[PDB]
């Protein structure tokens, strides 16, 4: 039995337990508005600084915090929270300067000073047991129109590399705004399926050996490729009204947005040409390069046969064991917890009825009392 | 319920036509000269669910008795002893479940099934929800439904 072949109710079941699942997954707005005040208040102290260099310093999220992406890892109690800073006055200041007058001031605050480790790239503060704040000084870029944050960041080998964080979250915005159009019948939607196929992969690179765990796909990556997946399926006006189709559909346009030239798999970001997401597929040292590109095509095969077999499933006993095994145990325990609770409500309320056809249960004729002696 | 006690069990043909409207049904017959109705048919708890069927028969002054036939409830749920694979009264080669409290039990003197209810009313979707709490001991290991059960010292039976 294959997924797209299924009847409507069936595939729309399919399609709640699925957001279902992922509503644990993400963190809750309580928490955000948590970090939110961490990290201006590190950015004010900043501000507070007699540092020349250092001054006007901003703090603005980046990543899964700026898209809405925020599925909380497994097994790991602590969150992970990006930030970098802005420096209108760095334009020409090295690394030495900028990097210093952080990690001076970061040691001289009270609380700060021992949460603080130091990182490759940048610096970290270490809240014990919730969540944590990344942060990565950069520098100003001129040069190049955009919609406005052409920047360089902080890298060992070459001191500045272009990155343009802020424009891609405006476009993936923008995308993520429209809705694809509905049949007639008698947190976005791009952002829950991103976050569907990242809790996927995440849960699926555990089984995989070290080669294919350090390789395995990255979040922008697959971010880029849903979001440009989804735009042309916008574009293109077809009706959408099978639920995990979408998935499938996406999934299968995702591969062919892959551009190969001259040897160089680029993998771009729509508004900043210069930096390619796929720049670790390019390089190829002891053939560390091709095996990233290997792990999305094994995924994709994976995703694709997942709905396959979950479409399979015969018998209320089998569907959930299905989806212990592709979405984590414990997400789906709260979830069954959910619907038992639910529908012993509605014993106790009286709204279980009784469906004419097919007998079935109806949880929103009520069943009266009744004993079941095992 | 406050109502008169003049209300007596119905006869055959008020439920003769009650269970036909709802659902498919493959046989419904009149046996033993007007005295007992049988019903067979298919009944699916879940959409997922698998599909189940049920034969029920009953007698003015007799409890109904409600067995499932096919499937064998999955290989008869994989040994333990719980779905109840009984002998069934020795005419019907099922299952038999039980569905509702007997009269002992009950110090009020009414029953959860009385004859003046019908058949397909209750007892068929007591038998589905029986059946959804069946499936979904597969997966929990524990009845989680009306845990209601004697002890051999303490039990009293009503079959």
């Amino acid at each position: 039995t294959t997924a797209r072949n299924l009847p409507s109710g069936k595939k729309q079941r399919i399609a709640d337990l699925l957001s279902q699942i992922i509503e644990t997954l993400d963190l809750t707005k309580t928490q955000y508005a948590n970090i939110e005040s961490a990290y201006n208040g590190v950015g004010t102290f900043l501000s507070e600084g007699d540092d020349p260099l250092l001054q006007d310093a901003v703090i603005y999220p980046q990543g899964s915090v700026r898209l809405n992406t925020t599925v909380k890892p497994k097994n790991e109690e602590q969150y992970d929270i990006d930030l970098i800073c802005y420096l209108p006055h760095a334009t020409q200041a090295d690394y030495t300067g900028v990097i210093s007058a952080i990690r001076q001031r970061l040691e001289s605050h009270k609380t700060y000073k021992t949460l603080l480790s130091e990182l490759p790239r940048g610096f970290r503060i270490n809240y014990a047991g919730d969540y944590h704040l990344d942060i990565t000084p950069g520098r100003d870029h001129t040069g190049t129109a955009h919609p406005g944050q052409p920047l360089w960041v902080v890298d060992a080998q070459t001191a500045w590399k272009e990155s343009n964080p802020s424009g891609y979250a405006e476009w993936f915005e923008s995308s993520a705004s429209v809705q694809p159009l509905r049949t007639i019948l008698v947190k976005k939607l791009l952002n829950h399926i991103v976050q569907i196929l990242k809790r996927h992969r995440d849960e699926w690179a555990a089984e995989q050996d070290e080669v294919r765990q350090r390789c395995r796909p990255i979040s922008v990556i697959i971010t880029t490729l849903a979001c440009h997946a989804y735009n042309h399926i916008i574009a293109d006006r077809r009706a959408y009204d099978n639920d995990l189709d979408i998935l499938l559909d996406v999934l299968e346009l995702m591969p062919d947005f892959i551009v190969s030239t001259q040897g160089a798999i680029h993998v771009n970001n729509p508004h900043m040409p210069e930096e390619n997401f796929a720049e670790k597929w390019n390089r190829s040292e002891q053939d560390e390069g091709p095996q990233r590109s290997e792990a999305f095509y094994q995924w994709h095969a994976a995703a694709q046969a997942t709905f396959n077999t979950i479409a399979a499933s015969v018998g209320e006993d089998n569907l959930f064991l299905s989806l212990e095994d592709s979405f984590g145990k414990t997400p789906v325990d709260v979830v069954r917890q959910r619907l038992m609770e639910h529908m012993q409500s509605a014993r106790e309320q009286g709204s279980l009825h009784l469906d004419k056809k097919t007998g079935g249960l109806i949880a929103t004729a009520g069943v009266p009392k009744n004993t079941f002696y095992g | 319920v406050v109502i008169r006690h003049h209300c007596k069990p119905l006869t055959i043909a008020q439920q003769y036509r009650a269970l036909k409207a709802g659902g498919p049904y493959e046989r419904l017959r009149i046996i033993h000269h007007d005295r007992t109705l049988l019903w067979e048919g298919w009944l699916q708890p879940s959409l997922f669910s698998r599909r189940y069927k049920v034969a029920v028969r009953y007698s003015l002054g007799t409890p109904p008795i409600c067995v499932v036939t096919e499937p064998d409830l999955f290989a008869l749920a994989g040994t333990r002893a719980i779905p109840h694979l009984y002998p069934a009264d020795k005419h019907i080669p099922g299952a038999r479940l039980c569905l509702f409290l007997p009269r002992s039990q009950a110090d009020d003197g009414l029953s959860e099934w009385r004859a003046q209810l019908k058949i397909s009313d209750t007892l068929i979707p007591w038998a589905s929800l029986w059946l959804f709490y069946f499936e979904q001991w597969l997966h929990t290991g524990h009845w989680e439904g009306g845990g209601k059960h004697p002890r051999p010292s303490e039990v009293k039976n009503e079959r």
